[PDB]
């Protein structure tokens, strides 16, 4: 332990664990430099093999001209005849888990060379092979050194991924075995099953959830006319209804997502925040879960409570998947390809029956219009469903059968997240299907007669439907289709996923948009 | 002392030059222009620098290629050398009143040394590196003494003393750290001589690894270059750069007894501003003779206007006088600055208020793709600091002062601050900036084209209330937005399966040199800041529809080389459309004021301007005013 | 970039008491020997 | 190489105001609370000097706490040029700096509690956390270094030979281990248990079961990697003034193992909130894991849970969501754990409780943090 590190250890190799909190700039360091001298012409050559961990420079330029008077320090270095090497600096710190209550937590410096910079990135918690050593420069004191470490070896654990710490590289038999598993004629089933199996009676919320994962084939039109792919679901609902345990699974299983709150985290942010930088001022992106998130999923819970800071950055990052960053200096269009995944609660505890799904939550009604499909996660109060639900969460706690019964569903009817996330990322990254002329006319031909039913309900009111069924919803119903027809690696959406695609939508969006007083019959 | 390799390789590379035709042409171009203008005033001049195509270089001689991109301190010099000898070499006629050293600058395929900040470490040192990123920091352009010339008056006679630095040559010299002459050798006190001593311009920048490409929550990476005599001044902050130079180590970092590290950065030989969206670098474009042409050609066309409508949008349906608003905004009126010094406005603003999905945000984002210079900001995203100036002892630009003579499209207008909404005011009508904040008073130039989208209040357009409280924002806010178009998505049959139709059309969509089920790839487009005009995948199937490239030509040729003129045939019609407006009684949308006869003349102008006509005929007018009744009112007349 | 800064002075006042031993008070003297010494009506030393 | 001695039991028992000029040199025996802790570093006590002349490496020459050695004399070559330590070949002691600050409690009414630095000398390193009160015996000596003060003035130091707490605790042996199981076995245990909790806190006995069954804690459950469930036990006591509450969470900060306490407002011993905060003095930053992530494994105290940031609303919230804390700032992108059970105390919205009133409405936190 980082604590435990007493004078014995001086000049030893020790093993340690911790957090790095600092990665600082890489600097050039001699490992072979020629070197001339002033008052004369003498050439020499000094060779930098080891000893590059120092703090200090414990080789020098020769103070004698080495020919044998010139002076002291007659040498030049010959800057296009050496070779330099890379040096970076690491502050290593024990994990703040486990530090004393009222004490600083103790870092360590570190100096790091050649292959082994660049390795690490602050946050990421590790276990450092190095040599306990000794620099001079923790205050006042007398024959007092202060220590630090020589790392020969930097071992990462399993940390935060990105859309630069992705794979894209298939081992050969990794392949053979998605595409083994594609070909499943029962693949929309396992998958969905393979979605919180925990979870219990939420079968359409599964395969939205499926959907999302998959996400729909993006085009970018000769006009520059981005369309989007991802999809976005939402999931407003009673209390206790697993809206926020399927957000944190979907968070598990994607290859790249972040789970955050309307509010963000603790101190991470949830949209592109540029910051000035710690030492030099200057502006960067500090963070935020819609840009960490890139090209993955976003997994917002309590969605309803959030500021106007990042309700217009979200509106902007869902539709354009490109959060426009313009302050005093800094302008940048950055990229947030982002699906999301929200979960809502009523503005009264329970959802109110009565009421339409709008006026009966707290933010904005037409932020319903957004998302792609919204499902009402309704609570039925009836016993058998009750008993059922009882019986399933207590085999979760310790009854152990689920474990076990999903350990043998995953012999041809369950995948592991691990299995699962990986073939999601080749899914993404291999398939993008279109749709065949027939499924787009009846695709229109759905959305006609949805949008002339809408039309028809809205005529004889007065006031307009809560969860209005306009272009985007088209829009989204395709990317639906597209996800499903990404599903088995089918380069053609047919016409089974368009009908799958409407049922789904007939299932939320649809029911969501029966509850509405307008938008019922 | 003379060196063979060197000897070989200055006559390596004026073969190179021999061989490709285009330098000699470059170098002579150069030179007749400087002596041109030398002896017309007894403008500008031209620098004496070359662009070299590597490509080229590769493939005359891939030894001196590789040579220069690896080895720059060996191959670079005598490249120069040559380039020096040849130019004086052709220089049968001198400029009025070896000698003048050319400098060379690189472009071409780098390879692996096409780098960023973060991936240029210390083994990529003394090589030559292109290196993409923003500029965060630029030093003052100081200026250099490189030789001081001193006069003796007891003598009467005129001395001189040349400085030279670690960084004015690629190769190490032995540093001689000559002293500043105060006297003569035998005592005579000195008289510097300013004006014949020499001083070369000196600026420091710093590049940081664009934001577009840098890690998300990571702390950038930055490297220093330094620009000597003719790179300075080439960017400004926040500008997104290429910079090729060969990457320096400078120092003896803490070797030499008297640092922690050797002191490393870039001599810059060429930078090109690279323009990305939302940035404060414009779009040049080359406009070949057959570009040209074919402007002018299509510009012979009667429904011209239509054919750059249609074709600004095609994957919208409908939002068709949107797009003729849209395109003469990117026209543009022009601007009047009368002798006093009162200005009038000669930018279009346009203001989308709809209901949610009828493609404001997607006319937003088109309007940032394909205009010359365009900033995107959305409400309460950026704030009147982030807008208009910031004061840092230094002012740093905003949203509206980066965009000086561009567009600022706006997305989610109505939530947006009051306070900003006053320095909007301030921004939309005398285009200036006004910070008169901590000792600092500066009016900034905010010359830009405001086009906004916003929501009604409930969220959907009741056509049974009016527009002035389904908008809520302030009468005199929107009496500055030239155009208000207010967009209902009202569900009927024909255009709803028309849209669907459309919608569908262009998601099944692929690219020439994709297959059915390829991912489309996508790159971030750092276009540089300097093949048919007809487009083959047409969403509707109906006019031709031109590409965006050659439609950003055509706007970029009729904004920079057609400057109408109004005439009293079109000021009959602007006449009588205002005082029609003015006095009708028709419910409006938006309120007339003055502000309506200008937005009458500057739609106009832009008319005129998309016709390439240097004279603003009864046509332009009658349009003109037919596109602001729509506006205004809804008609089709 | 600037040029070297001159020194240089003037006889204003009287000073403190010229001192028999001080340099400069022996080089008058001297110089007074020199210009004025007679050596049978003669300026030997000035003629020399 | 060698034993040291620690002499303890000195009968002079001195207080840090007490120390005179007369007790330089000489052996005192102070006692007061730990304040401040300065890391653990290396010092030189057996130097093996490298001569840059031949490449020799000068025998152990032993180095001491007054001040550092240096050495002019060579074997070999007898150089008295550049002489370097050799850090590889040399030998070091453990070095550490504490603040013992007088006791609050025995200073005299309208004095301001005195200081000094008490050096650590390789085998006290690491025994008396701040806050903690001890009897240090030792050397009152001179710190050697006069013109900011116009008089040759001199700081003092102890330099200490045993440190002690005057006055590991929730280790058990094997005998007691034995007596835990055995006590186990007997009927009635669970209530004997809560009646132990709070010994000076009349009744509250549901409040004293709910502190009991916190204390002990559930067990966390995964499915198969798929399915989390907290197995931390969150209690809130929502009472009136005067109800104890207070004093049913500084009895568990007592009680508990890797206990942390907290405030909505107060005392900010602890923030509650993750941050990397650069520390002004010692130049370097600090990632702070909040209350909720100190307390990793045991509970986390809130008082005034009633009125809190939103900052701290926010963290308490999505760590009692999650277990864990999310943090991207200044560069450091991470995700520290922070499975903790939590106590809150809070007061009613207004005063007084009313029963007319449902609970939600009663208290100003609102249905997501009560449902956890
Ligand atoms: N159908 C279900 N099957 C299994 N566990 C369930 C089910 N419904 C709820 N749970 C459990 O209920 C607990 C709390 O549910 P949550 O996921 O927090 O509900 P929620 O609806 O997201 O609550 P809010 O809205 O975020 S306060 C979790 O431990 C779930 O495992
Ligand atoms: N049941 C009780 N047994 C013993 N002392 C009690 C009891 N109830 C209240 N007190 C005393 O009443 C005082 C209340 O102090 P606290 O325990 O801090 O109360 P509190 O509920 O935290 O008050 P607020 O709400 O913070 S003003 C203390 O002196 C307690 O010792
Ligand atoms: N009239 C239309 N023609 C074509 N596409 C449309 C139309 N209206 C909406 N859309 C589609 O709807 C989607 C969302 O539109 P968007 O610009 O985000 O709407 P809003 O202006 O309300 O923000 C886009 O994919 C866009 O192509
Ligand atoms: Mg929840
Ligand atoms: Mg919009
Ligand atoms: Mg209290
Ligand atoms: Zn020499
Ligand atoms: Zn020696």
């Amino acid at each position: 332990p980082l604590r435990d590190l007493d004078s014995e250890h001086v000049s030893k190799i020790v093993r340690l664990s911790g957090i790095i909190i600092s990665t600082s700039v890489l600097s050039s360091r001699a490992t072979y430099l020629s070197i001339m001298c002033r008052n004369c012409r003498h050439t020499t050559s000094i060779t930098i093999n080891n000893f590059n961990s120092i703090t200090g420079n414990t080789v020098s330029l020769p103070r004698s001209c080495l020919s044998t008077n010139c002076g002291p320090d007659p040498y030049i270095i010959i800057h296009e005849s050496s070779k330099f090497i890379d040096q970076q600096f690491l502050k290593l710190q024990e994990i703040p888990e486990l530090v004393p209550v009222g004490e600083m937590p103790r870092n360590l410096t570190m100096t790091c060379d050649r292959y082994l910079t660049n390795k690490v990135i602050p946050g990421t918690r590790v276990t450092i092979v190095g040599i306990y050593s000794i620099y001079n420069s923790g205050g006042s004191g007398v024959a007092i050194r202060t220590p630090y470490i020589k790392i020969l070896g930097i071992q990462s654990d399993v940390e935060t991924s990105s859309i630069w710490n992705s794979v894209t590289m298939f081992t050969e038999e990794e392949e053979e075995e998605f595409l083994q598993l594609s070909r499943n004629p029962k693949l929309y089933e396992i998958l969905t099953n393979s979605i919180a199996p925990s979870i219990f009676g939420n079968e359409d919320i599964k395969k939205a959830i499926v959907c999302l994962l998959m996400g729909g084939s993006k085009k970018i039109l000769p006009d520059g006319m981005r369309l989007r792919g991802d999809i976005n679901v939402l999931l407003l609902g009673d209390p206790g209804t697993a809206k926020s345990q399927l957000l944190k699974f979907v968070e598990k299983v994607s290859p790249i997502a972040v789970y955050t709150s309307g509010k963000g985290s603790s101190a991470a942010g949830l949209t592109a925040s540029v910051q000035r930088d710690p030492m030099t001022r200057e502006f960067y992106l500090e963070g935020g879960a819609m840009v960490l998130a890139d090209g993955g999923v976003v997994c917002i819970d309590e969605f309803d409570k959030m500021r106007d800071e990042d309700r217009v950055a979200i509106h902007e990052a869902m539709e354009q998947q490109t959060i426009s960053i313009a302050k005093a200096g800094i302008t940048t269009v950055l990229n947030s390809r982002t699906s999301v995944l929200a979960a809502a609660n009523p503005i009264y505890g329970r959802y109110d029956d009565l009421k339409s799904p709008g006026d009966n939550i707290d933010f904005q009604t037409t932020i319903l219009s957004r998302f792609d499909m919204i499902f009402i996660v309704k609570d039925d109060h009836n016993e058998e469903r009750d008993i059922s639900i009882a019986n399933h969460v207590i085999n979760i706690h310790t009854g152990n059968a689920n474990a076990m019964q999903n350990q043998q569903e995953e012999n041809g009817s369950e995948i592991s997240i691990e299995k699962m996330k990986r073939y999601i990322t080749y899914c993404r990254l291999k398939c993008a299907p279109r749709l065949s002329p027939q499924a787009a006319e009846k695709l229109s031909s759905n959305f006609v007669t949805i949008r002339k039913q809408l039309l028809i309900n809205e005529l004889e009111s007065t006031e307009r439907s809560s969860i209005p069924i306009t272009i985007r919803q088209l829009e989204a119903i395709i990317r639906i289709t597209e996800s499903l027809a990404k599903l088995e690696l089918s380069p053609i959406a047919q016409e089974r996923h368009v009908d799958e695609a409407i049922r789904l939508f007939q299932a939320s969006t649809m029911d969501a948009a029966s509850q509405d007083p307008i938008g019922g019959l | 002392a003379p060196d063979a390799v060197f000897g070989d390789r200055v006559r390596r590379f004026q073969e190179f030059l021999d061989t490709f035709t285009s330098y000699r042409d470059s170098v002579r171009s150069i030179q007749v222009y400087n002596s041109n203008n030398a002896a017309n005033y007894n403008l500008n001049i031209l620098p004496h620098r070359i662009i070299i195509s590597l490509d080229d270089l590769r493939e005359f001689d891939r030894s001196f290629w590789s040579g220069i991109l690896v080895e720059p301190a060996y191959f670079i010099p005598p490249a120069e050398k040559a380039l020096t000898d040849l130019a004086d070499s052709m220089d049968d006629v001198p400029h009025p009143n070896s000698r003048h050293p050319w400098k060379l600058s690189f472009k071409g395929s780098f390879g692996a040394h096409a780098l960023s900040p973060r991936t240029l470490t210390a083994q990529h040192l003394n090589k030559l590196v292109s290196v993409e990123g923003i500029v965060t920091k630029t030093s003052l352009v100081r200026p250099k003494l490189i030789r001081s010339v001193h006069y003796a008056a007891k003598t009467g006679r005129f001395h001189y003393r040349d400085y030279t630095d670690a960084t004015t040559t690629l190769t190490t010299r032995i540093p001689t750290p000559a002293i500043y002459p105060t006297e003569d050798t035998e005592g005579n006190k000195l008289t510097t001589e300013y004006g014949y001593s020499t001083f070369i311009d000196h600026q420091r920048i710093t590049v940081q690894e664009m934001p577009e490409m840098a890690p998300a929550g990571q702390l950038p990476r930055s490297i220093d270059v330094i620009l000597d005599d003719d790179l300075v001044d080439k960017t400004k902050p926040g500008d997104r750069v290429n910079v090729v130079g060969v990457f320096k180590s400078l120092g003896a970092g803490g070797m030499n007894q008297s640092l922690i590290g050797f002191k490393t950065l870039i001599l810059g030989n060429t930078v090109y501003p690279l323009h990305a969206r939302s940035t404060g670098v414009a779009a040049r474009q080359m406009l070949t003779d057959f570009d040209i042409r074919n402007i002018n050609k299509l510009s012979k066309k009667k429904d011209i206007f239509d054919i750059l409508s249609q074709s600004l949008a095609p994957s919208i349906y409908g939002h068709d006088h949107i797009k003729k608003a849209i395109l003469l905004m990117l026209m543009g009126g022009v601007e009047k600055n009368l002798e006093n010094g009162s200005h009038l406005r000669g930018d279009i603003n346009i203001l989308m208020v709809g209901d949610p999905s009828t493609a404001k945000s997607q006319l937003l984002r088109f309007v940032l793709n394909t205009a010359s210079l365009a900033i995107a900001t959305t409400g309460r995203g950026s704030s009147g600091v982030g807008l208009t100036a910031a004061v840092t002892r230094r002012l740093e630009a905003g949203a509206m002062v980066l965009a000086d003579r561009g567009v600022v499209c706006i997305d989610e207008f109505d939530k947006m601050t009051d306070v900003d909404r006053v320095a909007i005011h301030e921004v939309m009508e005398q285009q200036t900036v006004t910070i008169a904040k901590a000792g600092i008073h500066t009016t900034l130039n905010a010359r830009c084209s405001v086009i906004a989208a916003a929501n009604p209040v409930f969220g959907q357009y009741d056509v049974n209330r009016d527009p002035h409280q389904n908008i809520a924002l302030p009468d005199s806010l929107l009496s500055r937005f030239d155009l208000l178009f207010v967009v209902t998505d009202d569900i009927n049959e024909i255009r709803d399966r028309s849209i669907s139709e459309h919608v569908l059309r262009t998601h099944r969509y692929l690219p020439p040199g994709y297959l059915e089920g390829e991912p489309v790839r996508e790159r971030l487009n750092l276009s540089l800041a300097v093949d048919h005009v007809f487009e083959k995948f047409n969403p509707l199937l109906i006019p031709k529809l031109v590409t965006i490239p050659f439609l950003r030509k055509y706007v970029q040729y009729a904004k920079e080389r057609v400057i109408p003129q109004l005439t009293q045939e079109a000021i009959n019609v602007i006449v009588k459309n205002y005082t029609d407006l003015r006095n009708d009684d028709n419910t409006k949308k938006s309120p007339i004021t003055a502000r309506t006869l200008e937005t009458l003349i500057r739609l106009a102008t832009a008319h005129a301007k998309v016709r390439l006509s240097k004279t603003v005929n009864k046509v332009d007018a009658k349009v003109a005013a037919n596109l602001l009744r729509f506006a205004l009112l809804g008609e089709d007349i | 970039s600037f040029d070297r800064p001159e020194i240089y002075s003037a006889p204003v006042l009287q000073g403190e008491s010229p001192n028999d031993d001080d340099n400069t008070e022996i080089i008058k003297s001297f110089k007074n020997f020199i210009l004025e010494f007679r050596l049978d009506s003669q300026f030997i030393y000035r003629d020399q | 190489s060698e034993i040291h001695v620690r002499i303890s039991d000195f009968p002079t028992i001195y207080s840090l105001r007490e120390l005179r000029e007369s007790n330089l040199s000489s052996l005192v025996r102070v006692t007061g609370v730990v304040t401040r802790r300065t890391g653990v570093f290396p010092q030189l006590k057996y130097v093996k000097f490298n001569c840059l002349k031949c490449g020799s490496i000068l025998g152990p020459f032993f180095q001491d706490s007054n001040e550092e050695i240096r050495i002019s004399f060579c074997t070999n070559c007898k150089s008295k040029g550049p002489f370097r330590v050799n850090g590889e070949k040399t030998v070091y002691r453990n070095y550490q700096r504490v603040t013992l600050q007088e006791a609050p409690g025995t200073v005299p009414p309208g004095r301001l509690p005195r200081h000094r630095e008490v050096i650590l000398l390789a085998d006290l390193v690491d025994v008396s956390k701040p806050g903690e009160e001890v009897e240090v015996t030792g050397i009152y000596k001179n710190n050697y270094d006069n013109a900011k003060n116009g008089f040759p003035v001199f700081a003092t130091i102890i330099e200490a030979n045993s440190i002690k707490r005057r006055e590991d605790v929730f280790s058990w042996t094997e005998e007691e281990e034995r007596e835990f199981r055995k006590i186990s076995r007997d009927r009635g245990i669970i209530d004997k248990i809560i009646s132990s909790m709070a010994p000076s806190i009349y009744g509250h006995r549901d409040i004293k079961t709910a502190v009991a069954c916190s204390l002990f804690g559930g067990v966390p459950k995964n499915v198969n990697g798929k399915h989390s469930i907290r197995g931390d036990i969150n209690v809130l006591l929502l009472g009136d003034p005067g109800t104890a509450k207070s004093q049913i969470l500084k009895y568990v900060e007592k009680t508990a193992h890797r206990a942390v306490f907290a405030t909505g407002q107060g005392a900010s011993a602890v923030g509650l909130t993750a941050s990397v905060r650069k520390d002004p003095i010692t130049k370097e930053w600090t990632l702070e894991g909040g209350a909720l992530v100190l307390a990793d494994k045991g509970v986390c105290l809130i008082d005034e849970f009633d009125k809190m940031n939103d900052q701290d609303r926010t963290s308490i919230h999505e760590a009692m969501e999650q277990q864990s804390i999310s943090i991207s700032k200044a560069g450091i992108v991470t995700t520290l754990q922070a499975r903790c059970s939590i106590i809150a105390a809070a007061n009613p919205n207004g005063g007084r409780y009313n029963s007319t009133l449902p609970l939600a409405q009663n208290v100003s936190l609102t249905e997501p943090i009560l449902s956890r």
